[PDB]
Parts: structure tokens; C-alpha cells; sequence
RNA sequence: GGUGCAGAUCCCGGCGGUAGUAACAGCGAAGGGGGGUGAGAAUCCCCCUCGCCGGAAGGGCAAGGGUUUCCCGGCAACGUUCGUCAGCCGGGAGUUAGCCGGUCCUAAGGUAGGGCCUAAUAGGUACCUACCGAAAGGGAAAGGGGUUAACAUUCCCCUGCCUCCCGGGUAGGUGCGGUAACGCAAGCCAGACUCCUGACGGAUUGGGGUAGGGAGAGUAGGACCACCGUCCUACCCAAGCACUCAAGCCCUUGGAGAGCCGUAACGGUGAGAAGAGGGCGAAGGUGUGAUGGGCCUUCCGUUAGGAGGGUUCUCCUGAUCCCUAGUCCCCAUGAAAAGGGAGUCUGGAACGAUCCCGGGAGACCGUACCUAGAACCGACACUGGUGCCCCGGUGAGAAGCCCAAGGCGUCUGAGGGGUAACCCAGGCUAGGGAACUCGGCAAAUUAGCCCCGUAACUUCGGGAGAAGGGGUGCCUAUCGUGGUUUAACAAAGCCACGAUAGGUCGCAGUGACCAGAGGGACCUGACUGUUUAAUAAAAACAUAGGUCCCCGCUAGCCCGAAAGGGUGUG
RNA sequence: AGCAAACUAAGUACCGUGAGGGAAAGCUGAAAAGAACCCCGGAAGGGGGAGUGCAAAGAGCCUGAAACCGGGUGGUUAUAC
RNA sequence: AAGCCUCCCGGUGGAUGGCUCGGCUCGGGCACCGAAGAAGGGCGCGGCAAGCAGCGAAAUGCUCGGGUGAGGCGCAAGCAGCCGUUGACCCCGAGGUCCCCUAAUGGGAUAUCCUGCCGGGUUUCCGGCUCCCGGUUUAUAACUGGGUGGGAACCC
């Protein structure tokens, strides 16, 4: 009664793995007369042969967790939290993004004539000395 | 027969449209051509792995062109 | 040289399939001659050769003929079909 | 097969002569890409348009051709006007076009 | 599997064949029951290289 | 440890091939030699007269 | 005369008793219902379901094995039980290359023949010549879709590329553009010399990609429907050829300071900055390859087949894989060749390609399968060793826990039991809290992250996570900072991190999982490292620092029988 | 025993990385006349009835000892070496 | 009942007895092989062929003489076929073919496998290719003709 020979050629046929591939119990004596490529391939077609499709884990709890922990906060707090804070924000890019942000305003502002080259030049090394915070800090600053 | 450095991998699917994913083996890169004493590789010059059969197109057109630049040469003429 | 034609089952389906035959010669390693050994014995004309050497010791060949000849004239005159 | 393709054609004026270009795309985010620069791109295209007819040096040394304007989709048709410096301009018009068999 | 050819280019007494008696014989000689005196295993007796 | 693990590392290529004159398995690879008959520095067969009590 | 056995932990052969007894548990898995075949089913086959792995129990390939591979038929032995099953037994079969590897090159190293030595060689070898030495180093050129029971960058189809040789043209011999960097169809054959790829460490960082992974819209199919309407699957494209390129380095102009330019950081500049133009230029990308496939799906006949539909759009995240630049470090300075390309000269002929088109050729050998709780070594289908390379939520994470894709219930003996004593692993205990004991051994306590706070001593670096104190869930809304999108800033869509206000429940909010008990005093070795493979990991060995001795090279110290040799390319 | 080797392959199988080490095992009958056929059994030089032969210890085959085990004969046994 | 002693029958076992195409010791004969490629090894060859023995791509045997006279196709009894009275098989004498490694010898082999350069006809294929000696040819070029390994013991 052994048929490993069919359950082996249907799966690489299909493209499954070979526990996707189910047989018909009322249609076994037409499976069991198989034993070229050209005869799995037609039983696969006339359903003889069934191939279960992959699954996937459902998003929908992931979606709607995820949803709250933006807009409310909700899951991301300090009792959240196993990981160092370095490991959670590098300290290197947010220093990175803090001081690219000012270079490539304070040049826009240049280039357009707005200020002049001193204080093009003034704002570029209080900028490296960590004087301002922020984009917002340095535009409070130029509005004096 | 695992992995080895003198061959580089790369995985395709960006400019793609069929459906699965393997992974090739090619060669490092090359470099200009090569011994060494006097160490500067030029401008205008081509290094491909195989050959084109180009002349010219792997060569600038002045006298010394392909040899070196104004550098190291005019202690030779 | 020619030592016997090979008829098993998956010899018959190159004839009808792939237009080759399926020779076992003897394995003297210095080989340019199966082409023109076949296509003076047979009078048939010769595209490709592919060699074997199988773990029992024999030396097969996949000879494959040409479109304007077909290699069941030639295995029906060997007998074989 | 492939379904759908997307025709760009584009009618380059400089003085007194006229080119056309044709080229086409597979998914329509490649079109905005392509016109995303459009200097390079067109300049490239104009190095195959001679290679295949003849001559050469017809308006190739021109400075920065400044990129495109907006694009506008009417009838599913897209639409710009992309100029550079000055007796240089170039008119793009990009056709979807459904292939079936 | 990298075979440098006098193993698996020679064929014979050096990888090659491990065979029960033919069935001709066993009738031919009437032999009570006829056996290969030198069978062997790959998983239990060792081949010389 | 002596016994059972260290026996483990010894599925490598062998020190021992095949010998061509004699036909026996004791061409020493690494020595360019066999340990059986001197093949590889000796033209005569090697052989000792202890090699068989009397 | 090989001449008499009860003993020699006598030698060999056969057989008892123990005894139908131990063992077939332990290393974190598990079966149940229905049906079949067969003389005979806990154990083989089919369907449903349940459980386990999921940085390995899944995928890919070595050395080694050697036919274990695939089909058919079996069950005397073989498998820790059974067996109708099998890596077992009988009968047939199976490995296809110009482009993959060997083949070639040299490395550390070796050998043969000459010389020198030896009583002699199958012995030694500093020298000369030749050869050998890597299936993970170097090394011309291929991809996709398909095909078998078993092979496939090897066979078929489509699209190619390399080296050499023919035939027909053409660029050259006698040609052009640019201030320049450079742009290009540029002669041929025979040499010489030269140059540059080949061709090279560690650490750390930016930028650009790609595999992968997500959200939304739509079209088909599936799963659930006590009430909601959500959830799963498919939506995609190779090499070659054309075009494009950031970093870097170059070329014209220009002419700056008590200053300007610029980075993540170091920095750059009259030996020429910024600003304007340009030249050479990755990984990739976009077209073509491809009205070709392969993916999902509907209907009819249900034999052979036939006839249709779809395969689109907008964004985000992202490598430990790829290429590209910085910088730093050494009493470390981090292979060699064959084989490639180019340049400059000399000689020769006037016919002639490194460019297009057509034709021919490219030996020889390997290729099946496993690659390991059953294919290798360990006497065994041995919990050991031999392997290397790869792989959604919570979370810092390749951890622990749960689950996809894939695989398994063969780490191959089962059933019954209100489940005795006892043993191996585990949970909890009132009152007391080391009274136990050589000894607090074992077990318990603590534990993540944020904020505050932190002594003596000290070689001034440390001690130090010293010690100690407070906070943490869920829900409802917000704010701030930053990324990305053809995107200075501001708007819009996605995304990450840090905070704020209010409401609320429990014995308990790092609620499981993961996860330091702390302090005072003395000896000893300074420290990181090493050791008795199989009873000793230490205070023993080493170490950096200190100090002493020999020696000017035909030396000092050491090896050899000699020729000679190591330190010494000093 | 006789050479280690009287035999389906002795320096053969098998053991060791290697130099090397190193077995076991003879016999139906004068002649295969080697047990047709019938009942049982999945099968089995398996059981029973037959048949061949001077004779079936008939393929595990000359003779067929003892230890050991099973069945039976004759004595005897649960108040005592 | 557990049993106990003795004999009989059976099983298991393989002693005893008988046998023997094998050994062991003496006497007597006889006594070298190899570059014209030895001894030793490896792979092949049978219609079905695994081993031993025999043989080598002419491969379980080819040719010519002599002997013998009816079967033959080894150990080894099957299925099937063939050879022989035109004298086979078998024995003796003389020839032919005689793969690879091997002193191994054109070069290389940790590949029993690869790969050259001259000459000849010409598919195949066949000859030549360290240390010395006597010669040729121009002189270090090239060419003609002439030890190496094995053997049970004995020997120097």
C-alpha cells in the first residue's frame, strides 16, 4: 500500500512541501496507477490529488497595537522598556541628524541672501559648539 | 567548499517581475594595471575582466598616454 | 571501436525523443574518433558527443545525429527496435 | 505576459530643426523617476538617436536643462513642458496604453 | 565526490562490484545453499581507500 | 580527552595511499615513500633479515 | 616411543546455576478516532485531528564513505519489541560540460641528477640544474524557463559570451575634434627594454544600494458567520547589450585675511579657497531580452483534451550581504608567481586590423547519493568527536517564551494500576531562623530600564552597577524632536523616539519569560594569559620591569661521522 | 595431530595509520535410486500417510559418548540433615 | 506438591572408532632469470560468470608438425546452443598475439594515470629520445654501435 513514490513527485510539481500535499480517499485506486510526471501533473488538475496553500500568521491584533502605541502612547512607556536608552536611540544620529538639519537651513538662508556671509560664518561655529537645541532654537535666535 | 572572500554575493529582485530569489558569485573588482616603483595608476585608463578588444577606447591619445602621466617620464625620452 | 549498443529504457527514449544513441566503446583516453568511426560504419552524419564512464567499468557515449537522419533507421537496422 | 505600457514621446526644439524621441516604461513609477532629472536622461537618449540615423552635434553642449515642470493628467494622459537656458525646448507627452492579446 | 580516476577510471577490484552468487550456478552445482565467501558491508567492513 | 572523542578527528584524508609497485596501501603521501617495499628512495625491494624468525 | 592426568588464576570445545532475573525510564515530544492490505498489524498504508522543533530537529555543500541512490519483488537471518516495513535480502537500472572543477602557477616545504662527503648505501647535503608542492590562495569566457522513477550552470528552447583559425568588407599604411583633462573603428609581422593589474593588516565611521519584511487601494480564490466583518493566499522578470552615476582624483577661469569654505569627526586655503564651467568615473537602476514565460483562477468534457479571466496602483522599513570614501594604530607595516594590458624603440614587407558580417574548432578526467541523535571515526543504527555556510510577535538581541515556510511524533518496546515502600528531578510549608555541619554545602534572597544618590582607600586612572531611595500596568487624548517621499523651513501621507494631562483595576504592572544578595577584615600571587587529555586550575608556569655574564663577526653559543650547518637576507 | 594452510578464496577472511599480526572448517549411499502422489500449513530437505534402498540419526546426512534438558519405569516423600 | 535416587526412551551435543587426492623427514637428480623488458603487482576476458585456476583487446584461447583414437565445451550436475570421423578434446615440439604499473628508461604521477619532440608509411599504428666506453660530424650541438633489477637456502 506504500505511495511515497506520488506524494514525492507531487510536491516538487507543486512547489510545496510534501506534508501540503493531501490525496482524495475515495479516488485512491487512480493515484495508486500513477507513476510518470505526465500522470501527477493531470491528477493535480482533476483534483485527485488536493495542495494545501501556505498559511500566515493574521495582523489583525498586531494592527491595531501597533495603531495605539503611535497615537496614544499607549505600550511605549518606561514599564515597556528592557533595553538601554543608547540601544533604543543611538546617541551618534541624533547627533547626526541634529547638526545636518542647521548646516543645510543656515545654507538655504545664505544662498537666498537672506543673511550675510559673518553671519553665515557666526551661526556655523555655534552650531559645531552645540549652542542650539534644535531647528527651533536657532530661528528664535535669528528672529533675535 | 563554504564561503570564501574571493568571490562577492548578490541577491536580484529590484528590476524584477517573475518570482523567486538565488544568489550568484562573481569576482572582486579589478584595478588598473599593475607592478610597483613609482605608484600612480592614471586617468583615461581601462581595466575590465574580460576584454572588449577595444585600442583606443582603453587608452588616452597623447605620446606617453597609456604608460604614465607627465610624471615620471621625461627622465626616459 | 564499437563494443555493443546499450537498449535499456532510458537508451530507447533518447532515440524517439532526442535523435542519439547510446554506444559502450572501449575507454583508450585518447579520443578524437567516435565521430568518424559512426559516421563510416553507419554512413550517418554526427552533431554532437557526449562521454560517460559508468562505476562498473564501461565507457558510454551519447551520440547525437543530425535532423536530415534519424537514429531509429539506424537502431532498426542494429535490430534493437 | 506583460500588460500595459507606458509611451513617453518627447518633441525636442532647437532652432530651426525638430527630434523626436520615443521610450517606453513597464510600471509608471519609473516614469517619474526617468523625468525626475531629465538632463541626463534626455541627453542620453539624444547619443542613440544619432548613433542610428547619422551626424552628430546638433544641440548636445547645451547648459542645464532645467529638469520639467509639473506634471498634469487629463485623460490619463500626462503632460509637461521642460525648457533649459534659451533656444532649447522640449515638449512630453506619456501614453498608457493596454496591451492585450 | 573528487575521484583522481584510478579508483573510479579503473573499475573492478578498486570501487567497483560486491555480488551474491548467480542463480545459474546455485542450480548448476545443487549446492545445499551457495554463498559469496567474500561479502561485505559498507557500514560495517572497511574498503582499503 | 585519550580515547573516544579524539578518535573522532580521524576521518581525514589518510597518511597511507595506494602503492603502484606492490599493490598494498602503505605509500607514505607526506614522505614521497612506501613503508612496505621502499618504493620512492629505493630501486630494490626492501627487505631485512629480521623480517622472519628462525 | 610424541606412552597413562583431577588440579597448572592450564589450552580449546560444549553445557549449567544466577534466571525467564537486570535492562529495553532519566539527556524537557504525544498521541486519538475511522478505514485498508495481509496467513498474521500498538509498530506498514490513506483521511481528519492533536502535539513538538523553528539560529535548529529546517535549507546548502566538504573531507570521509563507496552504490548506501532509483524502480520492482521479498521477510530464514538483520533492526534493543513487532513487522506485510527498511540504510537488510533477490532482480533490473542510473552520473552527459569551450563557459563548473581538476588540469596550470607559485607558497611554507620537498625530491632527482651532478658535485662534495661515507668502509658502503636504501646515508648526509651548504652549491648547480631540473622538477614537484593548494578540488577554500592566484587563475579567459553563461543566463533564464523547461524536461526524468533516478542527471543536469552538463540534456531541450530562447538569448549569448571567450580563445584560436578561415572568408568578405572597412578604420589605418597616406585620418580627425578640444586651450586642456581627454573623445575615436586605431595598419601588419618579428624582436628588445620598461611600466603598471595580478597583489594583500587591524580598528572605527559616514554615504549609496540590494535581498528581505510591512501598510493602504483593487481584481480573483479560500476561512469563519451565537454577533461583528475581519483574516489568509497570488500580483512578478536572469545573464548579455544601450544609456546613466556619487565619492574621489584631474582641467580651464577666478583671485581670498584678521578672514572665508567645509565634515559624523579630523579639517582646507596664495605651493591658489569660495564662485563659474568641464574630464575620467561603483554596487545598482531604467529600457531591451520578453504578445516569451510562470503565478493565481473560471467553465465544458470529466478518456484525450479544449475554451476563457487577471497578473495593476500609492507609500514605508531595511541587513551581519554589496561598493565607495574618510580617519587612526603598530619596538606588528600585514605572500609570491604563471597569466593580462599598455608604452617607447629597432628591423622588414605594401597590404591591412584590437572594427563590422558569415563559417569552423575547443582534447582529457570528476559529476549518483549521505554529509550525520541510522550513511564519516569511536568493536554497535554509540547521548561522544568531525563540520562549515544560511535563516513574524515580545525584546537591546542570532537570548528565554509563542507561532509561520519546511520537518517530525524512529533521540524506534509497550499495556494496567484510588499509582504501596523506596529512589532520581520538582512545588509548598505554621512558630523559630544556622540551633545543622569540618564548613550556610545545597536551597532561598536580589535581579530589567529611567531619575536621584554614592564612603573609606587610592598607583589619581579607579573603587563604582559601591551602599542606598523613588518610579514603571491599562484606557482616553495630546505635545516635542527627527527621518523619508523630485520635499531648506512650513503644509500632506507614512515612520521612529522622548515626554505631558486626565480616568481606572488588581494581593501583585521588568505581573509569565529573562534577570547581581550585600557589607567589614586578614593572607597570597601584582594584573590579561598557561598547566598534570582520564581524581590536582593553584600561592605552581609565564609576563612586563630590574640586574648580571660571553662575544668585534674567520667572534660568542650550539648541531654533525665528515662535507658542512642554525643564530644569519643578522 | 601433521606445514600457519587435507575443505567454495590460506598468508585467504579479518585486526592495525603503519612496520606488522593472523583464523575457522574433512566423511549420505555401491548407485541420487536425493523421497512421486494425497491430507495439514502463509512458507519451511516443515508435520502425517506413503515410496526408494542391505540399511534412512533424509541434506542439521558414517559411527554418535558425557555434561545438560524433557517424558516414563521401580522405590520414596510436607516432624525434621 | 515442591521434589530425591536409579534405569529406559528422546532431544541437544560432537567425544570415540574407522577412513584420507594433505603434510613431515631423509636419500638421489638438477640448477640461474633480466633493457629482445625479468620477478612482483593492477585491471580485464565465458551467452547467462561471483571466486579459483587459465589467458591478454587475436584475452576460458589462433597456426604448423608428431601421438591418440571418439567424444568435447575446467573446479561445476542448469537453461540454451554449438564443435568433431575433412580426425576434435587432450599430450609433446615449434611459432603468432602478449593491456597498465614495474630496474621502468622521452617528461610527470601523494594520477597503476596523463602528456611530448624527431623519423616511417600513413585512420589505427610502428621505431628513437643516468653513468661510462670505442667512433662520426664545426669547436658543449647533434648522431652510429655497445652496467642497472630478481632468486628458498648455500657463497665472497
Amino acid at each position: 500500500p506504500e505511495f511515497q513514490l506520488q506524494r514525492r513527485l507531487a510536491a516538487d510539481i507543486a512547489g510545496v512541501g510534501l506534508n501540503n500535499i493531501k490525496f482524495n480517499p475515495e479516488r485512491l485506486e487512480e493515484v495508486e496507477e500513477a507513476l510518470t510526471r505526465e500522470d501527477i501533473k493531470k491528477l493535480i488538475k482533476e483534483r485527485a490529488v488536493i495542495v494545501n496553500p501556505k498559511r500566515g500568521i493574521s495582523s489583525g491584533r498586531l494592527k491595531e497595537r501597533k495603531h495605539k502605541r503611535r497615537s496614544k502612547g499607549e505600550g511605549r512607556k518606561h514599564g515597556s522598556r528592557k533595553g538601554k536608552s543608547g540601544a533604543r536611540t543611538g546617541d551618534k544620529e541624533i547627533w547626526i541628524n541634529k547638526i545636518r538639519k542647521i548646516r543645510r537651513y543656515i545654507r538655504w538662508l545664505r544662498d537666498n541672501n537672506v543673511i550675510d556671509k559673518h553671519t553665515y560664518r557666526l551661526l556655523y561655529k555655534r552650531a559645531k559648539g552645540n549652542y542650539f537645541k534644535n531647528l527651533s532654537d536657532v530661528k528664535s535666535y535669528l528672529r533675535q | 567548499s563554504p564561503q570564501q572572500r574571493s568571490g562577492s554575493f548578490r541577491k536580484v529582485f529590484v528590476k524584477l517581475p517573475s518570482g523567486k530569489s538565488t544568489i550568484h558569485y562573481e569576482r572582486r573588482k579589478d584595478n588598473i594595471a599593475r607592478c610597483g616603483m613609482c605608484k600612480k595608476p592614471l586617468n583615461g585608463v581601462k581595466n575590465n575582466y574580460t576584454y572588449k578588444y577595444s585600442k583606443t577606447e582603453k587608452r588616452p591619445e597623447r605620446v606617453y598616454g597609456g604608460y604614465l602621466c607627465h610624471k615620471c617620464l621625461e627622465s626616459l625620452i | 571501436i564499437i563494443k555493443e549498443f546499450l537498449a535499456t529504457e532510458k537508451a530507447v527514449k533518447l532515440i524517439e525523443s532526442q535523435n542519439t544513441l547510446t554506444i559502450i566503446v572501449n575507454r583508450n583516453t585518447t579520443k578524437k574518433d567516435i565521430k568518424n568511426e559512426v559516421e563510416k560504419l553507419f554512413s550517418v552524419k554526427v552533431e554532437k558527443i557526449n562521454t560517460l564512464i559508468t562505476p562498473k567499468g564501461e565507457k558510454k557515449a551519447y551520440v547525437k545525429l543530425k535532423q536530415e537522419y534519424k537514429a531509429s533507421d539506424v537502431a532498426h537496422k542494429l535490430g534493437m527496435l | 505576459m506583460k500588460v500595459v505600457k507606458y509611451v513617453l514621446t518627447a518633441k525636442i526644439d532647437y532652432d530651426g530643426k525638430e527630434i523626436e524621441i520615443k521610450r517606453s516604461f513597464r510600471h509608471r513609477k519609473n516614469i517619474f523617476e526617468f523625468l525626475k532629472n531629465a538632463d541626463s536622461n534626455l541627453k542620453g537618449a539624444l547619443s542613440e538617436y544619432a548613433k542610428q540615423n547619422k551626424v552628430k552635434s546638433s544641440d548636445l553642449p547645451l547648459n542645464e536643462f532645467i529638469t520639467c515642470g509639473e506634471i498634469e493628467e487629463e485623460q490619463g494622459v500626462m503632460r509637461t513642458e521642460c525648457k533649459g537656458k534659451e533656444k532649447v525646448s522640449v515638449k512630453i507627452e506619456v501614453q498608457t496604453q493596454k496591451i492585450a492579446k | 565526490k573528487h575521484k583522481s580516476l584510478g579508483k573510479k577510471l579503473r573499475l573492478g577490484k578498486a570501487l567497483k562490484r560486491n555480488s551474491p552468487i548467480p542463480a545459474w550456478v546455485i542450480i548448476k552445482t545443487q549446492a545445499e545453499i551457495r554463498f559469496n565467501p567474500l561479502r561485505r558491508n559498507w557500514r560495517r567492513n572497511n574498503l582499503k581507500v | 580527552m585519550k580515547g573516544t572523542p579524539s578518535f573522532g578527528k580521524m576521518n581525514k584524508t589518510p597518511t597511507h595511499v595506494r602503492c603502484r609497485r606492490c599493490g598494498r596501501n602503505s605509500f607514505n603521501a607526506r614522505k614521497g615513500y612506501c613503508a612496505a617495499c621502499g618504493f620512492g628512495r629505493s630501486k630494490k625491494i626492501r627487505r631485512y633479515s629480521w623480517q622472519n624468525k628462525k
